[PDB]
C-alpha cells in the first residue's frame, strides 16, 4: 500500500534509523525523540492514552502549530478532563471515578 | 467458697480442657470458664514476630498488612 | 451411671428448618433435687457447649421455643424449632447427679451457606526470619464457605508434606464462611536450594487453584 509519500502517514510507519526497537516501549520509560528520524506516523489512540514516543511527538508537534498555554498543555494536562467526564468516558481507577480525556477530544 | 482438685504424675495424656462445674443445685448453674493445662516440660518460649508486609501489589480499594509469629510454645490465650 | 447417649453426629441445616435429637438414659434420671438427669448442651465457637435445658422434664427459664425440653423420662426429646447462624455447634446430653458423668455421643451442626470464592493475599517471608534458618511463605484464603479443602505448598512445582500445613478458621459470626491459611516451613539449606516458592489451594468455590510465586531474595 506504501506506493508514495502520502500514504506513509495513513499506514503509521516510523524510520528505523533511531527506532531500531522492535519490541515495546514501555510507559514510564526514559524515552527520548530522535531528530532527525522521521515519524510519519499521526498515530492516535481511540481511548484515551497515547503512549509515550507518539506522545512526545504529537505534544511537540502541537507546541509547533499552537502556543504553549493553548495546546502541549492541553494536550498533556488533563485539562479537559473535567470536560470529557461532564461529556462521559467515566472511568474507575485506585477505587475512585474519574474522568478519561481521549486523543480525539483534546483534537477537538 | 473454693474446691480443690489434685493432679500428680502429669503425662502429656493429661493435657486437656479441664472443666469444674456446679451441680446438683437449682439456685446455681451458671457455666464456668475452666481452666487450660498444658503438660509438657518445654518452657514457655516468647513467639517470634515477623511484620509481613505486602511486598506485591495491593488490592484496588485495600490494604493489606499481615502479622505473623512463630516458635511460641503455650497455646494458652 | 447413667449413660446417655446420642444417635446424630454431624449435620448440615439450613436456618429455619426444624431439627429434632433424642437423648436416653439407662439408669435412673434421680437427681441430687430429685429431676432429671438429662442436661441439654449447645456448643458456641470461642467456649464451651452451654447448658439448654437442665432437670430433663423441666424447661429452663430464658431458653426460646427453639430447644424444646419436653423430655421426660428415661426417653428425651430436644427440636431446634429454627437455625440460627450461630447456632452452630455440637450438642451433649448429659447426667449431673451421681460420679460418672455420661455425656452424649455429641452431634455437631454446620451452617449451610453457599459456596464463595475465596481471595488470595501472598505475603513474601521476612528477611529477619531469614536470618534465623527458617523460611515461611504465607498464602491467605478469606471467607470461604467449603471448608473442605487441600493445600499444596509445590517448592520450585515441587510438593513438599510433612513440614508446611494448613489453617483454616471457623465459620464467621458476619457471613459464616472460613478462611484458610498455609505457612511453608523450610530451613535455611533448603531455602537456599530452592528458587521459586509457590502456594497451591484446591478449592470447591475455586474453579482452578490461584498460585503466587516468589523469587528467592524477593526481599
Amino acid at each position: 500500500n506504501l506506493t508514495s509519500f502520502d500514504k506513509l502517514i495513513e499506514n503509521d510507519v516510523i524510520t528505523r534509523r533511531g527506532y531500531i526497537d522492535q519490541g515495546e516501549y514501555e510507559r514510564n520509560g526514559y524515552h527520548t525523540i530522535n531528530l532527525f528520524s522521521p515519524i510519519y506516523s499521526a498515530l492516535s489512540s481511540k481511548i484515551g492514552t497515547p503512549g509515550d514516543l507518539m506522545g512526545r511527538r504529537m505534544a511537540f508537534e502541537l507546541l509547533a502549530a499552537k502556543g504553549y498555554k493553548e495546546g502541549m498543555v492541553p494536550y498533556i494536562s488533563n485539562q479537559y478532563e473535567k470536560e470529557a467526564k461532564d461529556r462521559g468516558s467515566k472511568i474507575r481507577s485506585y477505587g475512585k471515578e474519574i474522568g478519561l480525556v481521549t486523543d480525539d477530544l483534546v483534537l477537538e | 467458697n473454693t474446691a480443690f482438685l489434685q493432679m500428680n504424675s502429669l503425662k502429656s495424656d493429661d493435657t486437656a480442657m479441664y472443666y469444674c462445674v456446679i451441680r446438683g443445685d437449682v439456685y446455681n448453674r451458671q457455666w464456668g470458664q475452666g481452666t487450660l493445662v498444658t503438660v509438657s516440660s518445654a518452657s514457655p518460649t516468647s513467639p517470634k514476630v515477623f511484620p509481613l508486609s505486602l511486598c506485591s501489589t495491593q488490592p484496588d480499594g485495600n490494604v493489606v498488612i499481615a502479622c505473623l509469629v512463630q516458635g511460641f510454645f503455650p497455646q494458652e490465650p | 451411671d447413667i449413660v446417655m447417649t446420642q444417635s446424630p453426629l454431624s449435620l448440615s441445616v439450613t436456618p429455619g428448618e426444624p431439627a429434632s435429637i433424642s437423648c436416653r438414659s439407662s439408669q435412673s434420671l434421680l437427681r441430687r433435687d430429685g429431676h432429671n438427669d438429662l442436661e441439654w448442651y449447645l456448643q458456641k465457637p470461642g467456649q464451651s457447649p452451654q447448658p439448654l435445658i437442665y432437670l430433663g422434664s423441666t424447661r429452663a427459664s430464658g431458653v426460646p421455643d427453639r430447644f424444646s425440653g419436653s423430655g421426660s423420662g428415661t426417653d428425651f426429646t430436644l427440636k431446634i424449632i429454627r437455625v440460627e447462624a450461630e447456632d452452630a455447634g455440637t450438642y451433649y446430653c448429659m447426667q449431673n447427679k451421681q460420679t460418672p458423668l455420661t455425656f452424649g455421643q455429641g452431634t455437631r451442626l454446620e451452617i449451610k451457606r453457599t459456596v464463595a470464592a475465596p481471595s488470595v493475599f501472598i505475603f513474601p517471608p521476612s528477611d529477619e526470619q531469614l536470618k534465623s534458618g527458617t523460611a515461611s511463605v504465607v498464602c491467605l484464603l478469606n471467607n470461604f464457605y467449603p471448608r473442605e479443602a487441600k493445600v499444596q505448598w509445590k517448592v520450585d512445582n515441587a510438593l513438599q508434606s510433612g513440614n508446611s500445613q494448613e489453617s483454616v478458621t471457623e465459620q464467621d459470626s458476619k457471613d459464616s464462611t472460613y478462611s484458610l491459611s498455609s505457612t511453608l516451613t523450610l530451613s535455611k539449606a533448603d531455602y537456599e536450594k530452592h528458587k521459586v516458592y509457590a502456594c497451591e489451594v484446591t478449592h470447591q468455590g475455586l474453579s482452578s487453584p490461584v498460585t503466587k510465586s516468589f523469587n528467592r531474595g524477593e526481599c
